[PDB]
């Protein structure tokens, strides 16, 4: 058995292809040996010694033990790797790193850091006599006896989290101590508060060692909620202060609505009040409050300008995950585009501080982003889109034009772009001019058949590379790379037309836009893309491209897509390279209102081009003087509030819109032009009615020697080729309280027979990406699980897999790591959190309600509604129970009204047991709210079944027994209600 | 550019998206036309009529009023409680992005109607010349420029 | 007979004052001397000169300090390699070629931590210094490569104040991965250069701790059949492991920086970690025959690598550990001369200082030391001299010898012991040495010693140097010269009279400041008469304690073993003058470093502990240069400085 | 024109990695790693 290895790896140990055969050997359980090596893309060498060492470590791996596999892995896992750094501890930052003059004597005085550390002082004194290492002086920060407890990132309302936690003594003695827990109201505990936070139950810690604890609670509330943990010891107290951040149930969904000021009509219409409807979506999850925040920015610019100066953060695609050496440069694309709006319009002045400090921060965050890209480059100044990966034509391409744009402000290292710029012109341009990729990276996915997909992908990564070239041209000037130039420009100019697509039509008018704008086809290639254009209006107040063509399709979308606003980008630019001062104004108020609170837009293309579209417009069209009086205002509600824009500030701080009415903003006569976008959040309970562009399916297995199995496979739109998906993204939420299990992950990404690309574990969250997912068949994620914490009443979690590029290109799938059934009680006492915030159905014929009880109950202020129903379906949706039923007599109705005989939805957490309805049955229901919906076209009403919801089964006929005396009470109280209108 | 003949014979419902989509007054020869207005289907297809739904604004308050529309062919009859209006799609694009109305009175006025999501841009300046040549002459009304 | 001796630093330095010594001899009346430095070869420019008064006041010997202006100098393709030092007065003129550097200064590179993680800021400063150790006040460039050897940073900064604070560099949020690299370097006039290394890890969170315990740091001949290992791991909530299972792999390595390494597939023993600890004993010999080796004789000063798997039973975990290197050891004990320059005087007893130090390289007491000695006289008649015995002192850790060698002896091939009851004769040190006979055409002799080293010179003491000459014309010779030189410049230099009624006579030299960390003395006299004047030379290397100009203190009040989180603390800082002071406080776990005296004294010319085969080989290992109408025959090519010899 | 000439990575008087220049009418190219010194790159047309 050791012969048998020691074979195998000498074979190996010095061999060119090496790291082949070592994944090869590695356990896969779930695909052969020929199966792996049906991805290896680096050719038939590293094919064969993978296949060999695969065959032959299976072959060994049969009847072993756990000895004998060991060992085996330690033969291989040392004589063919090499190292990589790496740490297990982390070091907190330096501090007192300062400068002091010393008159010979000198104090001060400090607080040291929260942290158990030794830290260590070090002084060197600089004089005219010279240097002067001072003996360093130890302060050792240390706690002998300390509480520390483990909170979860989130925690969806309704499930009871057993919070883990540790006491620790170092101490050599044992001792006693007790941990209480601080009560907060929306947090509900099994037990109740003393006098408000729990109750101290002594227990006793071993002389250096730990202790465990543990809390069980249940949030009500959703939201971040304070909670204090006290650790008391006869030595002395602790608190522990801490924050549980409660996630409502179900999907969150992000919509966007934008709307563009311009009080005097200069860039077009007119335009300057608009009202932002509330309208409530049709699953949205019971008792939550739909989100949404409103932005004012003072330019088309404003939005970058806000995203940049102030520093809260922030990513303006966080719904995108990092990964990519894209991502890394999509990093300083807003940093630079703000830049060049400062230095080329000179606006420094919008600072009130001063300017040179400010563009000295600017200028030191351009670098740094600059840096962080340098990972993603090979020896030969090549990029490749995945760190370690198979250099790529297009990322080098992106990487030249990001580069070569910063370059004017901060200088970029000449050899290496001229080293990448011949890596690119020597290697992978064709003789026809065109270039090719050399990595399996797939970042679009195009129309045609395979030979039509092949002349559209051809077309588009020359235009990509051509735009890259072009703008990093001036840093290495060079004669060859500009004879490339001219034969891709030739590429372009003979291949473009007849167009498959209005996006590479765009893409490649707007590289041509970059040469020569007086070549004739250029120009027929211009007016090709003008007759593509869409138009809002006549006269048009927007302008506006769809990716598809119109021969090929003529429907208009209804709501923009990445590739929308991509094309309208290219197409944009391409006019104003063309100086078509006349033709882009619409097309600009277009991309300006498509545009994001954060200054975003879809994916990252389409990002960089509308962000360089609006900063160029602004620099090319006069600057205009800012004064508006804008107020916001609800319309039958108070006024929100108001605020008078100016140059002196123009970035004002977003504002939340909590009231449910409609928003309304409005400005007087004003001087300027001003952006008003409002992002909507709400959490929905399905996820039917939306498009799904991938088959999705998981779930969880148990193993032999609980796993998660997520497959999903690409569904190809109208002329997509079965090629399958271009660059995918795989986000696997997990449950709470479940963690994955990284080895697993690492191993489907880190090798040669490489599943997936790259992987993260972000926020409860495993994203990984993927060059492409099959349309043919099925791709499967699996990795292991294990439970961290006790979690009762599971909410499920999400499984959510989209084209990176085209996000809209998604499906998303509702999932659960527990089997859990049955709900048939509770069962007495440890159940008033379970059964806090639903209603408990009536004492059935209970002859003791006092008619009077049943008519206070109903003429209660709180109470909105309440009347008689009778069910007549019921349904499992989810995490909730709808009940369909038939509205009878109406009793009362304070909100909104609804018809007789109409339908009416109910609705409750399917974790309440007590508030069982039976179909068919008639039921008593008084209750708080309703939510308005508009299905089909016309109205729904959908009641939630809460606390202080009164229901009560009521019967028909007469033949009850002593019912008899029930409905004759009440039917008194039925009969009182609606003669007398409390 | 082009040729502006589109959609012969002209169908009301093939103008209309067959009541899928929704449309926005862009241009009108009628001096008192309202401003902002919006014309989407409130229901489906039952026999020759269809539920509509229009949308418009007075002033700074938006207000809705619900119609029915009488489908024959080429022919609309459209009505609300006892008001009547009769119109004739005379021109529809190609792609029935955008179309010319005909209502009748004693000074028979022309409308110009276009997808609210937009349109082809050529197909949409083809509806502007059909109405042009209607109008012959006539002060037009744009509906849509009116602060929406 | 009239003579004349220019003494001046082995290379000139740009930008340094170099101090330039004048003594002449035999003259009465006063004169004056021109004391130049020209351009090479023409001596059309004068990069500088300076006038000095020679007269009975003066004792006829002056100082003169020059300075070669880097800004004088041209730049680039054709730049300056030599100048002319010249001597010019109504007696004479001699000049000669000198090289310069254009090394000026120390810029030590300040990084807070050496390791670093993702998205953290390196904190870095420059303490920038310039010849004499002042602070330069030089523009500095730091530049930034990463493993890869790209630099991807640089920054210019001005210095003001000597300490030169740079901008945070931000470690990308997805780094290269390995050893980073930052030089630091002055913008103009100067090749100065620095020098720092930090590495960015990726952080990997651990499931438990591994710790790995060996019996020893060294590995000698008592456990080179059986090396216990204790390796324990707990858990980081304070419990130990229960079970898990523990694999040790074996292997021999060269050096600790290179990271090739030999592994040993016969000793990878498994055991079982249980209730936290296990134990396995490691058999040197039986595993080391594998990989040729064999015997103990070899794998001296090599190392042995160890590498431990855990995986614990529970959760299936795993996490590794590994000890670099244990130095296999053949000898407990080092040898070392101490104040013993290799270079005989004929008639004058010779002294030998060896020292003693263990694995660690401190002075280990007690230890008998045995001096064996071959001679080589004029006639290669070789004599075999008696074994000498001394015990090491325990004071100082010295064991000391003299040695009586016949005048016509010339080389002396010595070798040392130890003599430890415990130790078999392989496990002894050995030590071979050979020192060559100083080398006079008049049989003039000069040897200087200073009662003895033992203390250390303390900066405010004085040393009672001893001036020994053997040599015919004894009862002629006026008077004793010297030169005092440190930190690669002549500090001092004067004459002392000879009494005609002795031997040798006390020359007191007060220990100065300007004298720290070390020193070289060079003292002669001169053999004049017919034939051509001689000059009978001999140094010694003067070890200084290390004292800091203006001493620098800091304390904490108040002070304690340990201390709270978050608590109110006072740090005291006290200077003897006013004194600029840059601060850190750094996690001591990152160490798991910097000295600065020892790479201060890279600008001592000299080498050895004094001495040399003639005059000019003494002047020249004391980092000397010298004009001199006397005998001036050196060795061949002796224009760089001396190169420390290591064996 | 100006094709023929050389070009290359050396050191400094004073120790500084420095690009030699090409003839007036060329630029320097100096291909591989960028921190090995000294090593000859090529001359390149301009336009
Ligand atoms: C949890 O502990 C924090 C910290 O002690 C409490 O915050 C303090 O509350 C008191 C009144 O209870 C105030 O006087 C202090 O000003 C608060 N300090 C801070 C920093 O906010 C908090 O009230 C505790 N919460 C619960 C639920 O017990």
């Amino acid at each position: 058995l050791q012969k048998k290895i020691e074979e195998i790896a000498a074979k190996y140990k010095h061999s060119v292809v090496k790291k082949c055969c070592y994944d090869g050997a590695c356990v896969n359980n779930d695909e052969t040996c020929e199966q792996r090596a049906a991805r290896i893309s680096l050719g038939p060498r590293c094919i064969k010694a993978f296949t060999e060492c695969c065959v032959v470590a299976s072959q060994l791996r049969a009847n072993i033990s756990h000895k004998d596999m060991q060992l085996g892995r330690l033969h291989m896992k040392t004589l063919l790797p090499v190292s990589k750094p790496e740490i297990r501890s982390y070091f907190p930052e330096s501090w007192l790193w300062e400068v002091h003059l010393v008159p010979r004597r000198k104090q001060l005085q400090f607080a040291l850091p929260d942290s158990l550390t030794t830290w260590e002082i070090q002084g060197v004194g600089i004089s005219n006599t010279g240097i002067c290492v001072a003996d360093t002086v130890k302060a050792k920060v240390f706690k002998d006896v300390f509480l520390e407890m483990n909170i979860p990132y989130s925690v969806v309302r309704g499930e009871q989290i057993q919070l883990k936690g540790t006491v620790y003594n170092y101490r050599t003695s044992g001792m006693q101590f007790c941990v209480k827990m601080s009560a907060v109201e929306g947090i509900c505990t099994s037990e109740s508060p003393v006098i408000k936070s729990s109750k101290c139950v002594r227990q006793k810690v071993e002389g250096s060692s730990s202790h465990l604890v543990t809390f069980t609670v249940l949030p009500l509330e959703i939201g971040l909620h304070n909670i204090n943990f006290s650790l008391e010891t006869w030595f002395g107290k602790e608190i522990l202060v801490k924050t549980l951040r409660v996630v409502p149930e179900g999907v969150k969904r992000e919509s966007y609505s934008g709307v563009t000021l311009d009080p005097r009509g200069i860039y077009g219409t007119i335009s300057r009040r608009k009202e932002f409807p509330y309208r409530i979506p049709l699953d949205l999850v019971p008792k939550t409050e739909i989100k949404r925040i409103l932005s004012v920015k003072g330019l088309l610019v404003g939005e970058i300008l806000s995203a940049v100066l102030s520093q809260e953060g922030i990513n303006i695609l966080t719904h995108l995950p990092k990964g990519s050496a894209e991502a890394e440069l999509m990093s300083v694309v807003p940093v630079f585009y703000v830049f060049h709006y400062l230095e080329t319009g000179n606006h420094w002045n919008i600072f009130h501080s001063d300017p040179l400090i400010e563009k000295q921060k600017l200028k030191k965050k351009l670098k740094e982003g600059m840096l962080s890209i340098m990972s993603y480059r090979n020896a030969d100044y090549s990029y490749s889109v995945w760190k370690g990966g198979s250099a790529s034509t297009w990322l080098t391409a992106f990487a030249l034009r990001v580069l070569g744009q910063v370059n004017k402000y901060v200088e970029q290292n000449q050899n290496s772009i001229c080293n990448s710029l011949l890596w690119l012109v020597e290697n992978y341009q064709l003789d026809n001019g065109s270039f090719k990729e050399n990595s399996q990276y797939q970042p679009i996915k195009l129309q045609g058949t395979l030979p039509v997909e092949a002349r559209e992908n051809s077309l588009y990564l020359t235009a990509f590379t051509v735009i890259g070239i072009r703008k990093a041209f001036d840093i290495c000037p060079l004669v060859k790379i500009d004879t490339a130039l001219i034969k891709a420009d030739n590429f372009l100019l003979e291949n473009t037309l007849p167009a498959q697509s209005t996006f590479t039509l765009a893409i490649s008018a707007y590289a041509l836009s970059l040469g020569d704008k007086t070549h004739p086809q250029f120009r027929s290639i211009v007016s090709a893309l003008k007759r593509e254009a869409l138009v809002k209006g006549n006269p048009p107040i927007y302008r506006f491209w769809k990716d598809n063509l119109q021969h090929k399709d003529s429907s208009v979308p209804n709501t923009g897509t990445a590739r929308m606003v991509e094309t309208t980008a290219y197409a944009l630019l391409t006019s104003l390279n063309l100086k078509d001062i006349n033709y882009v104004n619409p097309v600009i108020k277009w991309l300006s209102e498509e545009q994001r609170y954060g200054g975003g837009f879809y994916s990252t293309q389409d990002t960089i081009n509308a962000i360089e579209g609006l900063t160029e417009y602004s620099l090319l069209v006069k600057q205009l003087r800012l004064s508006m009086d804008i107020d916001v205002s609800y319309k039958h509600k108070g006024a929100l509030h108001n605020y008078k824009m100016t140059d002196k500030n123009f970035l004002g701080r977003p504002v939340e819109v909590l009231l449910n009415d409609d928003l309304i903003v409005s400005t007087g006569f004003g001087s300027g032009l001003a952006t008003v976008h409002v992002t909507t959040v709400v959490h929905k309970t399905s996820t039917s009615e939306e498009v799904c562009s991938f088959y999705l399916k998981i779930d969880t297995q148990d193993i032999e020697a609980k796993r998660i199995v997520a497959c999903a496979s690409y569904k190809p739109s109208r002329e997509e080729s079965s090629s399958g998906s271009s660059h995918a993204v795989m986000d696997i939420s997990l449950p709470t309280g479940i963690s994955a299990n990284e080895e697993d992950l690492k191993a489907l990404v880190e090798g040669v027979d490489q599943l997936f690309t790259d992987y993260q574990i972000k926020d409860g969250h495993v994203i990984l990406q993927l060059n492409s997912i099959p349309s043919s068949d099925f791709l499967c994620v699996r990795f292991r699980i294990f439970e961290l914490f006790e979690v009762g009443f599971l909410s499920p979690a999400t499984f959510t897999v989209y084209e990176y590029h085209r996000p809209d290109k998604q499906c998303t799938m509702f999932y659960s790591t527990s089997n859990i059934k049955i709900q048939k009680v509770c069962e007495g006492a440890a159940c008033k959190c379970v059964e806090a915030d639903c209603g408990q159905m009536q004492e059935e014929l209970d002859l003791t309600i006092s008619a009077e009880t049943r008519k206070q109950t109903a003429c209660k202020p709180e109470i909105a509604y309440a009347y008689k129903v009778s069910i007549t379906s019921i349904t499992v949706e989810n995490v909730f129970v709808k009940y369909k039923a038939t509205l009878l007599d109406i009793y009362k109705t304070g909100e909104a009204v609804a018809e007789k005989d109409s339908e009416i939805t109910f609705i409750k957490k399917v974790t309440c047991t007590n508030a069982e309805l039976v179909k068919g049955r008639q039921y008593l229901i008084m209750g708080k709210e309703a939510l308005q919906i508009k299905y089909n076209f016309s109205f729904r009403y959908i009641y939630p079944l809460d606390s202080l919801t009164w229901i009560e089964y009521w019967p028909r006929d007469t033949t009850c027994s002593s019912c008899q005396a029930f409905l004759a009470n009440l039917d008194e109280f039925a009969e009182d209600i609606f003669l007398n209108g409390c | 550019e082009s040729d502006c003949t589109g959609s012969e014979p002209v169908d009301a419902f093939q103008a209309f998206s067959e009541g899928k989509e929704a449309y926005v007054l862009v241009r009108s020869t009628d001096p008192k036309a309202r401003d902002c207005l919006k014309g989407e289907p409130a229901g489906e297809k039952q026999d020759n009529t269809l539920p509509v739904m229009m949308t418009f604004k007075q002033g700074t308050d938006w207000a809705s009023t619900d119609w029915t529309f009488t489908l024959d062919g080429a022919k609309v009859t459209a009505t609300l409680g006892q008001l009547t209006q009769n119109r004739e799609v005379v021109y529809d694009s190609q792609s029935h992005h955008c179309h010319v109305d005909k209502v009748e009175k004693e000074v028979p006025d022309y409308e110009m109607w276009m997808l609210d999501a937009g349109g082809l841009e050529v197909e949409v300046e083809c509806c502007r010349q059909k109405l042009e040549e209607l109008a012959s002459g006539r002060n037009q009304m744009y509906p849509h420029l009116k602060d929406c | 007979e009239q003579t004349y001796v220019i003494s001046a630093p082995k290379i000139f330095r740009v930008g340094a004052s170099e101090n330039i010594v004048i003594q002449v001899y035999g003259y009465t009346e006063a004169f004056d001397a021109t004391i130049s430095i020209k351009s090479y070869p023409d001596k059309k420019f004068s990069y500088s000169s300076g006038h000095v008064h020679l007269s009975s006041e003066n004792k006829f010997q002056n100082s003169a300090i020059l300075t070669i202006q880097p800004k004088q100098l041209p730049g680039g393709q054709n730049p300056v390699s030599y100048v002319y030092l010249e001597v010019v007065s109504k007696h004479f003129s001699k000049s000669k070629r000198m090289p310069i550097t254009y090394d000026n200064g120390f810029l030590f590179i300040h990084t807070d931590k050496p390791v670093y993680t993702p998205d953290q800021s390196v904190k870095v400063r420059v303490y920038s210094l310039n010849d004499d150790l002042k602070p330069a006040k030089r523009e500095t460039v730091l530049t930034f490569i990463d493993p890869e050897g790209s630099e991807v940073d640089m920054v210019e900064e001005i210095d003001h104040i000597g300490i030169i604070s740079f901008p945070d560099f931000k470690i990308p949020s997805n780094p290269r991965y390995g050893m980073w690299t930052i030089k630091a370097k002055y913008k103009e006039d100067f090749s100065t250069t620095g020098t720092a290394y930090f590495e960015v890890k990726e952080y990997v969170l651990p499931h438990f701790s591994v710790s790995i315990e060996p019996e020893y740091n060294f590995i000698g001949y008592k456990n080179f059949k059986n090396f216990e290992i204790t390796i324990k791991a707990r858990y980081f909530y304070n419990k130990v492991v229960t079970e898990a299972d523990v694999y040790i792999t074996f292997g021999i390595r060269e050096d600790l920086k290179d990271d090739q390494k030999e592994m040993m597939q016969t000793a990878m023993q498994n055991t079982m970690l249980i209730n936290g600890i296990a134990q396995v004993t490691f058999d040197s010999e039986t595993a080391v025959k594998e990989l040729s080796y064999y015997s103990l004789e070899d794998l001296n000063n090599k190392y042995l690598y160890i590498a431990v798997t855990v995986i614990e039973s529970t959760g299936g975990f795993s996490e590794e550990a590994e000890i670099p290197g244990i130095k296999y050891v053949l000898s407990p004990y080092k040898l070392n001369l101490v104040a013993t320059p290799l270079f005989l005087k004929p008639g004058i007893p010779y002294p030998i200082k060896v020292q003693v130090k263990d694995s660690l390289d401190q002075l280990v007491g007690g230890v008998p030391v045995t001096l064996n000695a071959q001679t080589i006289d004029v006639n290669q008649e070789t004599s075999d001299l008696d074994p000498s015995k001394s015990v090491t002192r325990v004071d100082d850790g010295v064991a000391s010898f003299v040695l009586n060698l016949p005048s016509g002896v010339t080389v002396l091939e010595f070798n040392v012991k130890t003599d430890a009851p415990d130790l078999p004769e392989e496990n002894q040190a050995r030590e071979g040495y050979r020192a060559i006979a100083y080398s006079s055409l008049s049989q003039s002799y000069l040897y200087i010693d200073w009662t003895d080293n033992h203390k250390a010179l303390l900066v405010g003491e004085h040393l009672n140097i001893i001036v020994t000459p053997k040599s015919p014309y004894i009862d002629k010779i006026t008077h004793y010269n010297y030169l005092i030189l440190s930190k690669g410049k002549i500090i001092h230099f004067g004459t002392r009279e000879k009494f005609s009624d002795a031997s040798y006579q006390s020359i007191n030299i007060p220990v100065t400041q300007n004298m720290v960390p070390s020193s070289r003395l060079l003292v002669y006299y001169i053999v004049t008469g017919e034939q051509t004047a001689e000059l009978v030379s001999d140094s010694v290397w003067l070890n200084i304690e290390e004292k800091c100009g203006n001493q620098l203190q800091v304390h904490l009040s108040p002070d304690a073993d340990a201390y709270s989180p978050g608590q109110t603390v006072s740090l005291n800082m006290a200077t003897g003058m006013d004194s600029w002071v840059a601060l850190a406080a750094v996690d001591s776990a990152v160490y798991g470093l910097e000295r600065v005296f020892q790479f201060l004294e890279k600008s001592d010319l000299g080498c050895g502990a004094g001495g040399g085969l003639n005059n000019a080989n003494v002047f020249h290992l004391a980092g000397l240069t010298f004009l001199t109408n006397a005998n001036a025959d050196d060795s061949q090519e002796n224009d760089e400085p001396c190169k420390e010899i290591l064996r | 024109q100006c094709v023929n000439a050389t070009c290359e990575r050396k050191l400094d008087a004073l120790g500084n990695a420095v690009i030699t220049k090409c003839p007036q009418g060329c630029l320097c190219v100096v291909r591989g790693a960028s921190n090995i010194v000294p090593a000859n790159g090529t001359c390149f047309q301009l336009a």
